[PDB]
C-alpha cells in the first residue's frame, strides 16, 4: 500500500495541480542552493563562461570600431595595446575579468570608452563573484547530510511497563558531535470518520513522549529507547493486537528536530512505521555494558529482539481487565 | 626470574667447572669465526700454506666443540646429584607441625617434576642458549670488523630488539600459563564421563555434557591459537630487522669496500 | 620523442597522488568489508611493487632525470592506491572505486603508447610486465563495479558487513584482516601493547570465529567419514581426514616449496655480488633484500597455516572420540586409562604430526635443490662434501632413538622414588615421633643414585648430538676445501658454499624428528581407529 | 567506576560496531570544519599545493608539446612567451592561479589549447577558493569555546528550604557577553529494573528546574543557584543520605542551552555529579555584596560551603515525617 513518508526521510506524496505564480523561480538563489553538487557546479561555470564571453565579444566589436584592430604601423595608438584577432581580445578579456591582469596588452588613456568598458566589466564581474561566494558558502550549510547519519531501529516494539502497555523504539547518534536541544514530535495518521459523517482521508494527530515532569525534548548521546505510555485518553488506545499486522493502515512517524553544534542550522529527520512493520509482546536487547573503564555500546544487538511472555490483547480491553485487575 | 636463581644453580657446580664451560665457549666461537677470517685472506690469490692453516683451524674447532659438551654434561650432572641430596637433607630436618601445616601435593610435586624437568631439559636447553647468544654476539662483531661504518648503523636497530623485547615476554609468558590452565579442566572432565557413564546415560544429560565439552575445547582452542599467533608475530618481525641489517650490510659494503676500501675479502664475511 | 612519451607518464601518477591527498587525510585527521578479488589485488599490488624496483634499477643503469622518473611516480601511486584500498575496506563508497577506475585506464594508455613506440623501433620485459598488471587490475575492477553498484541499477543489494568476525566482542580476527596483515601480523600490535598493560585473561581475550569451532570441524569431518562409510577402518578415517582438511595443508605445503626456493636462491646473488666486485650489483643487493623478505614472509605465512589446520583437527577428533565415548558399551578401569592417553598423548601425536606434515614434503626438493646448486658451484669435490653432511641426518635419527630408550628406563626410577616419598610425606607426625626419618633418607638417597647413573647415558647421548651439530658443518668444509684445490677458489665460491651448507644444515635435523613424529602419529591413529570402531 | 559525561563536557561512551556506511565521509566538508586548526590549515595548503602543482605539471607538458620548450629563434612564437624550464612554468602556473597576474611570461593568441587551459584552470580556482573560504569562515562560527568559558561548582550540596528537602548547584557567566534564552534540562541515570523483570543499563528521567508558574529556562547575569524540590513523586525522591557517599551509582547530568548573542549559534555545556561527588546537609557563601555603588561578585567563595544544623534522613522517610510532622 502507499506509505506516507519514506523510511530514508524523504516525502512520498507527490504534489499535483500547483497553481505555480512564479514564486519557485522568484527565490532565485534560495532555488539553487537546494541543488545538487553537480548542477550547481554547472550552472556556476555557465554564469562565469557566459559573462567573460559576452564582454569578450564586446571588446573584440569595440577594437575593431576603433580601427585599431587594422594593423597599421603609426598614426595611431591601439586603445588596447597589441590586440590582434578575437583570441587575443578573449585573452584580454578574461585577463581583466577574473583580476589576474597580465598587462601584455595595455588599455590605455587614448580612448575613454574603453575606460567605460572596463570599469563595468569590473563591477559586473566583482558583484557576480561575490554572490557566486556567498550562495555555494550557503550551500556548505547543507547539514541534512547529518539528518542522514541518525538511525532509527528498523520495527517498533510494544511491552508492558509498570503494568500498562507500552511502546519502545530506538534512536541513536553515529558520530562525536552532538545534536544540542533535540526534540520528538511523535504523530500517528489514520483515515478518520467523525460522527457528523465527515470523512478525512488522512488525519495527524499528536502522540505525547513521556519524559520527566513534562517537556518535548531529550538528550541523545547513547542509544535511547523512547517511552511512551498509551493511556485511555490516548488515540492510539482503541486499536487489536491482532488486526495491526494485516489489515489495518496505521502509520506512526517520528520527526526528530535539534541543532548541530558546529554548523548551528537546525536539522531534523523524518521516519514512517506502517501497521505490518510493528509487532507485539517482545523486548530489545540490552546495547550498554560496562567495559573496562567505560560504556561499551555494541549497535550489532540494535535491531536484535528477545521474546517476552505478555498478555496479547487490546489496549481498550486491557484497560477494562485493569479496572478487573 | 631474577640472576639469583641461576647464581644459586651455578655456585651449586663450584668454581672448578664455571670457567671451565665459560671460557672453553668463548674459545669455540672465536675459532668458528677466525676460521672463516683466515678463510677471507686465503680467497684473494702460498696457496699450499693456506689450506694447510685451515686445515689447523678446522681440527681445532671440532677438538674445542667436543670438550664444551663433554663439560657442561658433567656439570649438569653434578649439579643434579648435589642438589636432590641438600633438598633431602634439608627436607629432613623439618619439624613436625610444618610437615602438617604443609599439604603433600606441594612437598611431593617438587621432588615428583622439578627434579626430573631440570635433569631432562634444563642442560640441553642451557647449552642452546649459550650457543645461540655468543653465536650471535660473534655475527654482530663480523659484520662490525667488517664495515666500520656498518657497525654504527647497527646498533640502531638492535635498540629496537629491546622494545620487541619486553611487549613479547609480558604477554608470551602469560598466555603460556593460560594454555596450562585450559589443558586442565578438559582432561579431568573427560575422566568424569568415563566412570560416571551409566549415570549420564541414564539421566539423559548427554547434550549438556557435551555442550560443556564444546566450551572447554574452545577455550583450549583459543589459548593455544593466540599463543602461536604471537610467536609468529615476534617471529616475523624479528626476521624484517635481520633483513634490513644484511640490507644495509650489503649497501655498504659494496661501495666501501670496493670503492674506497678496495678490499673484497670483507664483503663476503658481513654477507654471509 | 621519448622523453615526451616518459612525460606523459609521470602525468596520471600525478594525478592520483593529488586527488588522495585530502581524502588521506580526512581520514587520517568497527566493521570490515571486502570485496571479490581484494587478495587478487593485493598480490598483484607487490607484483607492481617488484616491477617498480626493477624499473628504478633500469633508471641507474642508464644515467636523465626525467628517463628513470615514471618508476619513481608510480611507486607512489601504487602505495597510494593501497592507501585508497585501506580506505575503502574501512569505509565502503562507490566513488572513490571510480577513482581508481579513471587512474587505471589512463595508466594503461600510456603504456600502450610506450609499448607501440618501442616496437617500431631488458625495457621491453619491464614495459610489457607492467602493461599485464595494470590490465588485470583494470579487469578486478570492472568485476568490483559489475558485482555491487558503481553505477549498475540503483540499489547494490550491498552484502551486510560480515557477522562472523566483526559481531558481538570477539578478539582473534584472523581471517577478517587486510592480506598484507595476514602474513605480518599487524592485528597483533594492539592486543601486545594493551597486554603490555593489563594482565591477559579469558574476559580479555576473543571468542573463536565461526570459521574454527568444535562444531564446524566436527561438521567438515563427520561429512567426510560419512561420504566414505557410505561407500563401504584405518586407511578409511585417514582418507576421511585428507579429504576434509583439503586445501588449507596442500596450500601451506606450497607456500613452504616456493619459500625454500627462494632460500636456496639467496646464496647464489651473493655470489653474483662477489664476484663481480672481484673483477650490476646494487640490483644484486636489492634484490637479495626482497628475496630474503618474500622468502621469510611465506615461510612464516606457511608455519601458521599449518599451526591452524592442525588445531582444527585437534578440536575436530577430540569432540569426535567424546561423541563415540556416548555411545559405547560398559564392559569395554584400563579402558579409562587408555582413553585418557587417548587424548593426552595420541591426540597431541596426531596434532603435531599435522604441524610437521608439510615439512615432510618440502625437505626433498629443499636437499636435492641443495646437492645439485652445490655441484654447480664446486664441481665434483661438492659431491664429496654433500654425502658428510647428508650423512649426519640419518646419524642424529640413531642417536635420537639411543636418548627415547634412556628415557624410558630413567622414568621408571622416576616412579618407583615418588612412591618411596608419597609415605614419607603423609606420615610426618608418625616418623617424626621416633625420629625413623633418616633412616627413610638413606633409602630415598639409594633411589637417587641408580636416578642419577642412568642420567648419565642419557646426558652422554644429548652431548653427542649437540657436538654432531656444529661437527659436520666444520667437517663439511674441512673435507670439501682440502679435498677440492689440494687434491682433485674465488671467494664467491668458497663463501657460497659455506652459506649453502647453513641453509642445508639447519633442514636436515627436522627430518630424524619428522620421521620419528610420522611413525608414531600412525601408530596413534591405528589406536583411535581400534577404539573409535568397537 | 565509569562516568556517563566528563567533567570537562565531553562525551565519556565510546561506541563499537558502527555499521559505517560512509556517511562519516559523505559529510565531507562538515567533516573537516570539525576538526583542530592545525590539521584544517594542513589539509587546506594541501589543496592548493595540490591544484597548484597538477596545473604547472600540465603546463609544463603542453610548452614541451609544442615545441615552443625546445629553445629556438625565430620561425616560431610559444604559446606562452619566455618559458624555458620547469622552474618557470610552476611559476607561471602559481602566477595566473592564485591571480597575481606577473605577465612577465605571457600566454599567447597562437595557441588555443593553452587557452582552454587557462579557462580551466581559472574556475576550478575560483571554485576551490570559494569553498575553501566558505568552510573556514563557518569553521570561525565554532563557539563552543563560548561552552568552556561556563562553569559549574565542583560538588551539589542539598538543603532543607521551605519545610522540603531542596538540592542547590551554581552556575554563571565568564564574560561581559551574554547567553540569549539559555534553558536547562537536568536528568538522572541509573540501572533500573522494571517489574517486568526488564533490567535497563542506564535510565535518562528528567528531573524538572523549578522556577515561577512553569518554564524550562532561566537568565544568567550573576551565579544563580539552580533550585529544585524533590517531592514524592520526584524519580529521585527514594534514595538514602548514608548509601550515597559510597556505593550507589547515580549520575546527575546538567544540560545548559542558550544561543550566544554575537555569532547566533546555538551553544550548551554538560557536566555530571557522581554519588561520591555529591555531599548532604550544607549551604553555600553568599557570593553577591553591595559594593561602593554596585553589586560585587567575588568567585573565592563560589565553591565554599558552611555547616548547616539540618536534620539527616531519607527523602522517603523525610515524606513519612512531614505526614508525622
Ligand atoms: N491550486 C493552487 N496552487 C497553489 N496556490 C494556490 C492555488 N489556488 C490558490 N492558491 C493561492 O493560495 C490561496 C488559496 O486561496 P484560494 O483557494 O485560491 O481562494 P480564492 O478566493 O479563489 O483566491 P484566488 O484563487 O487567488 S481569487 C490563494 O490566495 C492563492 O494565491
Ligand atoms: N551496527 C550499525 N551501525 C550503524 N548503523 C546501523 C547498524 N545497523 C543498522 N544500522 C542502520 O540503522 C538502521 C537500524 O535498523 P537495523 O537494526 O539494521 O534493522 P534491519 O532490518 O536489519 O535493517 P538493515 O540492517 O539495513 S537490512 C538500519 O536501517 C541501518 O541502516
Amino acid at each position: 500500500r502507499a506509505r506516507f513518508v519514506s523510511k530514508k526521510g524523504n516525502c512520498n506524496v507527490a504534489h499535483k495541480n500547483i497553481r505555480e505564480q512564479g514564486r519557485f523561480l522568484q527565490d532565485v538563489f534560495t532555488t539553487l542552493v537546494d541543488l545538487k553538487w553537480p548542477h550547481t557546479l554547472l550552472i556556476f561555470t555557465m554564469s562565469f563562461l557566459c559573462s567573460w564571453l559576452l564582454f569578450a565579444m564586446v571588446w573584440w566589436l569595440i577594437a575593431f570600431a576603433h580601427g585599431d584592430l587594422a594593423p597599421g604601423e603609426g598614426t595611431n595608438v591601439p586603445c588596447v595595446t597589441s590586440i590582434h584577432s578575437f583570441s587575443s581580445a578573449f585573452l584580454f578579456s578574461i585577463e581583466v575579468q577574473v583580476t589576474i591582469g597580465f598587462g601584455g596588452r595595455m588599455v590605455t588613456e587614448e580612448c575613454p570608452l574603453a575606460i567605460l568598458i572596463l570599469i563595468v566589466q569590473n563591477i559586473v564581474g566583482l558583484m557576480i563573484n561575490a554572490i557566486m561566494l556567498g550562495c555555494i558558502f550557503m550551500k556548505t550549510a547543507q547539514a541534512h547530510r547529518r539528518a542522514e547519519t541518525l538511525i532509527f531501529s528498523k520495527h517498533a516494539v510494544i511491552t508492558l511497563r509498570h503494568g500498562r502497555l507500552c511502546f519502545m523504539l530506538r534512536v541513536g547518534d553515529l558520530r562525536k558531535s552532538m545534536i544540542i536541544s533535540a526534540t520528538i514530535h511523535m504523530q500517528v495518521v489514520r483515515k478518520t470518520t467523525s460522527p457528523e459523517g465527515e470523512v478525512v482521508p488522512l488525519h495527524q494527530v499528536d502522540i505525547p513522549m513521556e519524559n520527566g515532569v513534562g517537556g518535548n525534548g531529550i538528550f541523545l548521546v547513547a542509544p535511547l529507547i523512547i517511552y511512551h505510555v498509551i493511556d485511555s485518553n490516548s488515540p492510539l488506545y482503541d486499536l487489536a493486537p491482532s488486526d495491526l499486522h494485516h489489515h489495518q493502515d496505521l502509520e506512526i512517524i517520528v520527526i526528530l528536530e535539534g541543532v548541530v553544534e558546529t554548523t548551528g542550522i537546525t536539522t531534523q529527520a523524518r521516519t514512517s512505521y506502517l501497521a505490518d512493520e510493528i509487532l507485539w509482546g517482545q523486548r530489545f536487547v540490552p546495547i550498554v555494558a560496562e567495559e573496562d573503564g567505560r560504556y561499551s555500546v555494541d549497535y550489532s544487538k540494535f535491531g536484535n529482539t528477545i521474546k517476552v511472555p505478555t498478555p496479547l490483547c487490546t489496549a481498550r480491553q486491557l484497560d477494562e481487565d485493569r479496572s478487573l485487575l | 626470574i631474577p640472576w639469583r636463581a641461576c647464581t644459586k644453580y651455578l655456585s651449586s657446580a663450584g668454581i672448578l667447572l664455571l670457567s671451565l664451560l665459560v671460557f672453553s665457549q668463548l674459545l669455540k666461537h672465536m675459532v668458528l669465526v677466525a676460521i672463516d677470517y683466515w678463510l677471507a685472506k686465503w680467497t684473494d690469490s702460498d696457496q699450499s700454506v693456506y689450506a694447510m692453516v685451515f686445515t689447523l683451524l678446522c681440527s681445532l674447532g671440532i677438538v674445542l666443540c667436543l670438550v664444551t659438551s663433554v663439560t657442561v654434561e658433567w656439570t649438569g650432572l653434578k649439579v643434579a646429584k648435589r642438589l636432590h641430596r641438600s633438598l633431602l637433607n634439608r627436607i629432613i630436618l623439618a619439624p613436625m607441625r610444618f610437615f602438617e601445616t604443609t599439604p603433600l601435593g606441594s612437598i611431593l610435586n617438587r621432588f615428583s617434576s622439578d627434579c626430573n624437568t631440570i635433569d631432562q631439559h634444563i642442560p640441553s636447553t642451557l647449552e642452546c642458549l649459550s650457543r645461540s647468544t655468543l653465536l650471535c654476539v660473534s655475527a654482530l662483531t663480523v659484520i662490525s670488523y667488517v664495515t666500520p661504518v656498518f657497525l654504527v648503523a647497527l646498533l640502531p636497530l638492535a635498540v629496537v630488539c629491546y622494545f620487541i623485547q619486553k611487549y613479547f615476554r609480558v604477554a608470551s609468558r602469560d598466555l603460556q600459563q593460560l594454555d596450562d590452565t585450559t589443558q586442565l579442566p578438559l582432561l579431568s572432565h573427560f575422566a568424569e564421563t568415563v566412570e560416571g557413564l551409566t549415570t549420564i546415560r541414564a539421566f539423559r544429560y548427554e547434550a549438556r555434557f557435551q555442550q560443556k565439552l564444546l566450551e572447554y575445547t574452545d577455550s583450549n582452542n583459543i589459548a593455544s591459537l593466540f599463543l602461536t599467533a604471537a610467536n609468529r608475530w615476534l617471529e616475523v618481525r624479528m626476521e624484517y630487522i635481520g633483513a634490513c641489517v644484511v640490507l644495509i650490510a650489503a649497501a655498504t659494503s659494496i661501495s666501501n669496500s670496493l670503492h674506497r676500501e678496495l678490499s673484497a675479502g670483507l664483503v663476503g664475511l658481513g654477507l654471509t | 620523442n621519448g622523453c615526451f612519451v616518459d612525460a606523459l607518464n609521470v602525468v596520471p601518477h600525478v594525478f592520483l597522488l593529488f586527488i588522495t591527498f585530502p581524502i588521506l587525510f580526512i581520514g587520517w585527521g568497527s566493521t570490515w568489508l571486502h570485496f571479490p578479488g581484494h587478495n587478487l589485488r593485493w598480490i598483484l599490488t607487490f607484483i607492481l611493487l617488484f616491477v617498480l624496483v626493477c624499473e628504478i634499477a633500469e633508471g641507474i643503469l642508464s644515467d636523465h632525470l626525467h628517463l628513470y622518473m615514471p618508476a619513481g611516480m608510480a611507486f607512489m601511486a601504487a602505495i597510494t592506491s593501497v592507501v585508497y584500498y585501506h580506505n575503502i575496506e574501512t569505509s565502503n563508497f562507490p566513488k572513490l572505486l571510480i577513482a581508481l577506475l579513471i587512474y587505471w585506464t589512463l595508466a594503461f594508455i600510456t603504456k600502450t603508447i610506450k609499448f607501440v613506440k618501442f616496437y617500431d623501433h631488458l625495457r621491453f620485459c619491464l614495459t610489457g610486465l607492467l602493461v599485464i598488471l595494470y590490465g588485470m587490475l583494470l579487469l578486478v575492477e570492472v568485476n568490483v563495479i559489475r558485482v555491487r553498484r558503481y553505477i549498475f541499477f540503483k540499489t547494490p543489494r550491498e552484502v551486510k558487513p560480515p557477522e562472523d568476525l566483526q559481531d558481538l566482542g570477539v578478539r582473534f580476527l584472523q581471517p577478517f584482516v587486510n592480506l598484507l596483515s595476514k602474513g605480518t601480523y599487524w592485528w597483533m600490535n594492539a592486543f601486545i601493547k594493551t597486554a603490555h598493560k593489563k594482565p591477559i585473561d579469558l574476559r580479555a581475550i576473543g571468542k573463536l570465529p565461526i570459521a574454527m569451532r568444535a562444531l564446524t570441524n566436527y561438521q567438515r569431518l563427520c561429512v567426510a567419514f560419512d561420504a566414505q562409510a557410505r561407500k563401504d577402518g584405518a586407511r578409511a578415517i585417514w582418507r576421511a581426514l585428507c579429504h576434509a582438511f583439503g586445501r588449507r595443508l596442500i596450500l601451506s605445503s606450497t607456500f613452504r616449496i616456493l619459500a625454500d626456493l627462494l632460500g636456496f636462491a639467496g646464496p647464489l646473488c651473493i655470489f653474483g655480488i662477489v664476484d663481480h666486485l672481484g673483477k650490476n650489483a646494487y640490483v644484486l643487493a636489492v634484490l637479495l633484500f626482497l628475496a630474503l623478505l618474500l622468502q621469510r614472509t611465506f615461510l612464516q605465512a606457511s608455519y601458521y597455516v599449518a599451526i591452524e589446520t592442525g588445531i582444527n583437527l585437534r578440536g575436530a577428533i577430540q569432540t569426535k572420540i567424546y561423541n563415540k565415548i556416548m555411545h559405547l558399551s560398559t564392559s569395554n578401569e584400563m579402558t579409562a586409562g587408555q582413553i585418557c592417553n587417548l587424548v593426552a598423548i595420541d591426540t597431541n601425536q596426531l596434532m603435531w604430526f599435522f604441524f610437521l606434515c608439510p615439512n615432510l614434503w618440502a625437505m626433498p626438493v629443499q636437499i636435492i635443490v641443495g646437492v645439485i646448486l652445490l655441484y654447480y658451484i664446486l664441481g665434483v669435490s661438492a659431491l664429496i662434501g654433500a654425502a658428510v653432511i647428508i650423512l649426519l641426518a640419518p646419524v642424529q635419527y640413531f642417536v635420537a632413538t639411543k636418548l627415547s630408550q634412556a628415557q624410558r628406563s630413567t622414568l621408571e626410577h622416576s616412579n618407583e622414588r615418588l612412591k618411596q616419598t608419597n609415605e614419607m610425606l603423609r606420615g610426618m607426625k608418625l616418623l617424626k615421633l621416633y625420629a625413623w626419618e633418616s633412616i627413610f633418607c638413606s633409602r630415598v638417597e639409594v633411589t637417587r643414585r641408580k636416578e642419577m647413573t642412568s642420567l648419565r647415558a642419557f646426558a652422554v647421548y644429548t652431548s653427542i648430538s649437540i657436538f654432531m651439530n656444529t661437527a659436520i658443518p666444520i667437517a663439511a668444509v674441512l673435507i670439501t676445501f682440502v679435498g677440492h684445490v689440494s687434491f682433485f677458489l674465488s671467494p664467491s665460491v668458497a663463501f657460497a658454499s659455506l652459506s649453502l651448507f647453513h641453509i642445508l644444515v639447519t633442514p636436515l635435523f627436522l627430518l630424524s624428528s619428522v620421521v620419528r613424529s610420522t611413525v608414531k602419529a600412525l601408530v596413534s591413529v591405528q589406536k583411535l581407529s581400534e577404539f573409535l570402531s568397537s
